[PDB]
């Protein structure tokens, strides 16, 4: 009946695949989603060999959406290597500065993504599957619950669904407040009921994850991308955009743009595309300076022509584009990405624990003009040295995005020391 | 000792029956601690170990671990506020200074009649409708003074 | 393994006892129907004599669930007064308008019917029990096959059934496309291998029946209450619902509801209860304006709080909800209840023949508009002169329902009178 | 006219099923309506023989029961509910669908004599109206995308 109030974030699509219904800011119920073909794929898929989905997934080119583009068939490969029973766990912990794609499947088309976590279950084998929600997406956890009920209803989940002999049921779990529990192993961690501390990998979750057993964590669109791949098979889904990036991509776009949301759009498109083109240019029609890829990349105004691809020379990531133009000051929003990692490391690791509390200490006293000599010395030293002995992502990049700031925006920086 | 009022400790029982496992249901049960009492009240955590099957020291980690959960404060209603880059771009100090004309409180402090909390949150995943915050569960784009004083006035 | 599609009607009990199992969409094998301690109402059955078997069945106050509700247990008594052999027939039939009850126990618990069949079986002293299934349930049919097979060889059914002397074999017979046939004797008549002529009674199928010997003909749903009531005892199902009116009753509900499907439910139920209570309210919260019970009556929106029971002033019939909602043309719904009719009399009598033939062709006219003054006038005289000479249930209802729209909805129909 | 091996021992078996042969006629109706796609006038008379009744008698029976057709083949039967309940929540819908994706209407065969579509009373499935059957299969139709889908799955 009643979820909590979300924003209408705006959405618009040129491919009509992802956000067919979620480009309309609405819970679209499982009668919608039936008479848009729904669960047809599940129909189709159910029907195939768990081999052969997998086979279908690895040839569509479809690569892992949740910002490291791991290729997603590869991954279930390396799962069902190992004996079972195996655990399909669906990553909605989407908590990256700046990003909002996952949110808009799950709140407006639950189904797209339930039916992808039927199929990719099936495919792996796994008979237990979950969704690990963010605490702060309330209104997602209500409405999941609600769609997974739905599908109860309908024959999709339960024991022997469909009479195929595949029994599946999805449990839905939420966070508490800790970025980190995002990364696959801390979110396994979280699921088995403990704090969120990512493990050593080796092994990888699809080696052992969840109670030890093989795991495959997969990002929201991702596997809202499966049912697609079913349903057009894997050569028609490999026409979408470059053959070698194939398939539609969410772009979560913010910060200094006329229209600010997500669009969905092929991944040949390029930055200034993004920007211009489609996110209807600049506030006030102020030249870019800088775009953050999340709080992990930062672009100037000279690399807006790359492709929005997982290439070496591709913007990469998540997808996720914030726009700061010419009056934004780069240190103050340097300062933002550090308070950011500042707030979310863990602290297993040494360097990383001291190594983002330190950076975004410093970088405050350089800030306010209160910083010593050492202090600055002391700053970049710090920046260059929160990744060793790292077990995790976070404490890989949590330097990377400022120290692209002091390369290639010196100018600010040097405004800031004299 | 302390225990829970049986239409709590009903849904704290549900919340453990969901999943295979007990000790899954941690962070569930802890949600709606919280949501029951407007923090989680210290006592509550003896008897919330004894029905996951969990050593206290455990569950007292886990509560420490995860943000959301607050053994300080009890209040009715949390405004967080968003206070990670793209809100702080596109207006969280106007969020913040509205706030407090309204409240007459700042982040971390919580108004004499023990309604509203502010809570310094970072990114909620709504950026394109910056700057964003929530109240308990319901989340808004900030507009305006006035828009965010109707919006409070919904709060009773 | 395999049976052909079947869509996933919804199912919700308050109950949990005729649907325990069949609230979910699949087919429940023999073990997971024995795990839940079924076939043990069955060994408690043997040990007890038949006489007290019936006993228990008439003291738990069970009435007929086929729609006309005469007490179960009076009327088995009334066949053991008869002299052997006889015969136990099952009526799964089920064609009426609106009503799917019966599906869904043979379809997803089968193994509750069939000990229901053993059970009244030795009570009655039969030896050779039928399963009538309409033909229009193909997967019913190949169920109800496998889950025979299944209590074989479990040793339920067969010769000295579990060492008690007791011979049973249960037959299934399917039909093929007349309503007809689930009037009891028309039944009878299709399992003699003949066409589906209702005789003249009485007698009554207890005192002459298949092959003219003593035969009880009871509903799916009836002979599915007698397991709880050998199981729990007389007094504990007299204890559920309204003391005179014991048991739990399943309410197949349909059109504009939000949720359409099978409810589980005591008897003190009000109309009103199962269509805003239990069904969701009405599609787009309009107006209830008639809910007809199945083929066989019309209640108005003044009628909505009278209880589900067998009472005089109850709803009775077979439970079955047919909501009608303020913009449905009453007309245009009568014209398909008088179609129905028309398509399914036998032919043996003749008011009955022609009455439900013109009654349709004459009322189609006055829906196209296309009535003369005498069509009107012979519409009204024909409608009221269906049930004369009648010798079954059709013809004494088949103007029924729509002399009930005349009276309710006068309105409506003098609007087509012009 | 003489009934294939495997179907003559299907129908065999339905002979032997009941107490009485007779009892079985309907099964083996259904069993010959399955195996050619509608009633042969001319299986009737063998049918008859084994069932040791005489031919009006089982004439009397097919033309009795609507669900076999002695005058049209058909690989596929397309079903489509026609009563109170799938009339008020869409049959028209469904016909229309199934006239834009076949080119027939009810009573018709499409020309490969792969589909007809027949027009037939509740099917005891009105919660999940409009109701459809393909053969023995049993659908809500929810759209002409989805009833496309499904029907493609039939050649
Ligand atoms: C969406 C969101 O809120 C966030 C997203 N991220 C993204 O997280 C990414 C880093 O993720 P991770 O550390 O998991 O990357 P990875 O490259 O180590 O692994 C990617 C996936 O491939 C699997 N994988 C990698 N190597 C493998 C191997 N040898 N064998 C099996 N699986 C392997 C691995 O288990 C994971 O699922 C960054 O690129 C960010 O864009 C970070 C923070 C928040
Ligand atoms: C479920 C379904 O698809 C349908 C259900 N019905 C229902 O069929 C009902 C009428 O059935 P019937 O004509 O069989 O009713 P009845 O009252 O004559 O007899 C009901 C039962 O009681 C027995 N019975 C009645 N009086 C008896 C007596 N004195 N002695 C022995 N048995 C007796 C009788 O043999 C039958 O089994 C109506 O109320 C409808 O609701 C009709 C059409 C389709
Ligand atoms: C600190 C940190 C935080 C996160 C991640 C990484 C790191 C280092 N990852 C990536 C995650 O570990 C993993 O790569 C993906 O979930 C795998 O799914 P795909 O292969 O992208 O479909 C991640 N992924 C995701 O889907 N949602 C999230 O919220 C996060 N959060
Ligand atoms: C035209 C027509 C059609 C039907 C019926 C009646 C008439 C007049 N009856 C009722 C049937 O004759 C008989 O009363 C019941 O089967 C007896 O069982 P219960 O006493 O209800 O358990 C009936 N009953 C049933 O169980 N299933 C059915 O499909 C039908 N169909
Ligand atoms: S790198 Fe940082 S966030 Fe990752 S495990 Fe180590 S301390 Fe925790
Ligand atoms: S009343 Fe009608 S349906 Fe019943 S036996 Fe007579 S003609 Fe046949
Ligand atoms: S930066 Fe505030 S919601 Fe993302
Ligand atoms: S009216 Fe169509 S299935 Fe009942
Ligand atoms: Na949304
Ligand atoms: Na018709």
């Amino acid at each position: 009946r009643s979820y909590p109030a979300i924003p209408r974030i705006y959405a618009e699509t040129t491919l009509n695949m992802l956000l067919k219904r979620a480009k309309k800011p609405r819970v679209h119920s499982i009668d919608e989603y039936l008479k848009d073909g729904g669960y047809q794929a599940l129909e189709k898929a159910l029907n195939m060999s768990p081999e052969e989905i997998i086979d279908w997934v690895d040839k569509s080119t479809l690569r892992g959406r949740g910002g490291a583009g791991f290729p997603t068939g590869k991954k279930w490969k390396f799962a069902v290597q190992n004996p079972g029973p195996r655990y399909f766990i669906c990553n909605a912990d989407e908590s990256e500065p700046g990003t909002f794609k996952d949110r808009i499947i799950i709140e407006r088309d639950p189904h797209l993504l339930i039916e992808g976590i039927i199929i990719s279950s099936y495919a792996i084998g796994a008979n237990e599957a979950y969704i690990y929600i963010r605490g702060e997406y309330p209104a997602g956890y209500y409405i999941l619950r609600d769609a997974i009920e739905e599908a109860k209803k309908k024959g999709f989940l339960g024991k022997n669904i469909l009479g195929s002999g595949f029994d599946l049921e999805i449990y839905v779990a939420r966070g508490a407040g800790a970025y980190i529990c995002g990364e696959e192993t801390a979110l396994i961690e979280s699921l088995e009921g403990k704090r969120g501390h990512p493990r050593l990998k080796p092994p990888y979750p699809v080696q052992k994850g969840l109670w030890g057993k093989p795991t495959v964590v997969n990002n929201v669109e991702t596997i809202a991308n499966v049912p697609f791949i079913i349903s057009m098979g894997w050569e028609e889904y490999r026409y979408i955009g470059p053959s070698d990036y194939a398939g539609p991509k969410l772009f979560p776009v913010s910060g200094k743009v006329k229209k600010p949301g997500v669009y969905e759009l092929p991944m040949n498109t390029t930055l200034r595309e993004v920007i211009f083109k489609y996110a209807g240019g600049t506030l006030g029609n102020k030249k870019v300076k800088a775009v953050f890829s999340g709080a992990l990349d930062c672009f100037s105004s000279e690399e807006l022509d790359i492709p929005m691809d997982y290439s070496p020379l591709g913007f990469g990531g998540t997808g996720t584009v914030i726009v700061l133009t010419e009056e934004d000051d780069i240190v103050e929003a340097a300062l933002k990405i550090a308070e950011f990692y500042e707030h979310e490391t863990c602290g297993q690791c040494t360097p990383c624990r001291v190594g983002c509390y330190e950076q975004a200490n410093l970088l405050e006293k350089i800030y306010k003009g209160e910083a010593t000599e050492q202090d600055w010395e002391g700053f970049d030293f710090v920046n260059r040295n929160i990744q060793p002995t790292s077990i995790c992502g976070l404490g890989a990049v949590a330097g990377r995005l400022i120290r692209q700031t002091l390369e290639k925006f010196p100018e600010e920086w040097e405004k800031y020391r004299k | 000792e302390f225990e829970f009022p049986e239409e709590l400790k009903t849904k704290l029982q549900e919340h453990i029956n969901y999943f295979p496992k007990k000790r899954q249901a941690i962070l569930l049960c802890l949600h709606e601690i919280q949501n029951y009492y407007g923090y989680i009240p210290p006592e509550s955590l003896k008897p919330l170990a004894d029905m996951l099957e969990l050593p206290l020291n455990h569950v007292e980690g886990v509560v420490a671990f995860y943000d959301m959960f607050d053994r300080e404060d009890k209040a009715k209603y949390r405004i967080r506020v968003c206070v990670s880059i793209v809100c702080h771009l596109m207006g969280t100090n106007k969020l913040l200074k509205a706030l407090e004309n309204i409240l007459g409180i700042k982040p971390g402090e919580v108004t004499p009649d023990g309604k509203f909390k502010i809570v310094p949150v970072q990114c909620l995943g709504a950026c394109s409708e910056a700057p964003v915050f929530m109240v308990n569960d319901d989340e808004y784009k900030f507009e305006s003074e006035v828009q965010l004083n109707e919006i409070l006035s919904r709060y009773t």
